[PDB]
């Protein structure tokens, strides 16, 4: 049948303009993972495809901290090419626990990277199993 | 079938004849493992609360006290 | 191919007559590192060399302090045997940040350990991240 994906946090907090590689968040722990249809990079981050099809990715990044925004926002990227993207206005200079949520369909090719990328520097995410998480379906067959 | 080298605490996995080894860990990162690669020390802000026991590199996690910087006094994560 | 550390201080200011054990630097924040050429020791500050080779090493240190000396100096050494030296006169009771570097080229063999030590003086240092670094190259074999 269908092969699905679920990535989660693995655990601690983290700091966007330190603990990463240009806003892309890397600690994954593929828990139900199809190693037929995906291949997940764990030093940078990205959920490579390894079939032609129709994809329903879905995420949610737990954005906590934020200094110099006024809103927290991050990208669904297709190849550093972003697809999807969540916002969520938040005060600034202050703890503000907020799970952003966003997914969406689209046809992808093999050997395909997506990953999840902060746009501002200075965030805080709490990298938690239950409030930050990566996924994507293979629906079928690409038209 | 071995088992992958395992890590000391405060050392995470190098993955890459294969170089697969072990790294230290940075400033305000630890590592209770050994295949647990290197996570951030434990927020006082991201808590509420203040440091009790300052954390270290290894089997050495930040360990917070009360939460009073406006003042809040609850068990696991305190509000005002 | 080549193999190569780069250790960064881990933010505090150093006094090194009451913070350090003989001058060395020992709290380095690994950012880059392979384990199979380099093996660091926290607690002594030493960066050991697990293989033959040549060598290319470099060290930064940010003296922001001095007392009663006018000179800051540091030495990059092999064994407790130094290679390289940096001398740096600054004006004394007055903070004056300034970063201190020096590099050099050397044949070393396995298990031969990396220091930064500091002459026995009231200095001041700034281990940031940024300012005080510590690292090497590995180019290649050392020859016969």
């Amino acid at each position: 049948q269908p092969a699905v994906v679920h990535l989660q946090g693995q655990g601690s907090a983290i700091q966007v303009k330190n603990d990463l590689s240009g806003g892309v968040l890397n600690d994954w722990s593929r828990i139900t993972m199809n190693p037929k249809v995906f291949k997940l990079h764990p030093r940078s981050g990205e959920l490579e495809v390894l079939v032609d099809g129709t994809y329903f990715i879905y995420s949610q990044v737990e954005v906590y901290y934020i200094n110099f925004t006024d809103f927290a926002s991050y990208e669904v990227v297709v190849d550093e090419k972003p697809f999807l993207q969540c916002t969520r206005s938040i005060e600034t200079g202050k703890t503000n626990y907020n799970t952003c949520y966003t997914a969406g369909v689209c046809l992808l090719k093999a050997r395909q990277k997506i990953a999840v990328k902060m746009v501002h520097a200075d965030i805080s995410i709490n990298m938690s199993k239950h409030t930050t998480f990566f996924g994507a379906i293979r629906l079928g067959e690409a038209p | 079938c071995q088992e992958c080298p395992p890590c000391g605490p405060g050392e995470e996995p190098y993955l890459s004849d294969e170089d697969y080894g072990c790294v230290p860990c940075p400033a305000e990162k630890f590592s209770k493992g050994g295949y647990q690669i290197c996570r951030r020390h434990k927020d006082c802000e991201g808590f509420f609360r203040a440091t009790v026991l300052t954390p270290g590199d290894m089997e050495n996690d930040a360990e917070c006290g009360p939460c009073l910087p406006p003042r809040n006094i609850y068990g696991m994560v305190c509000y005002s």
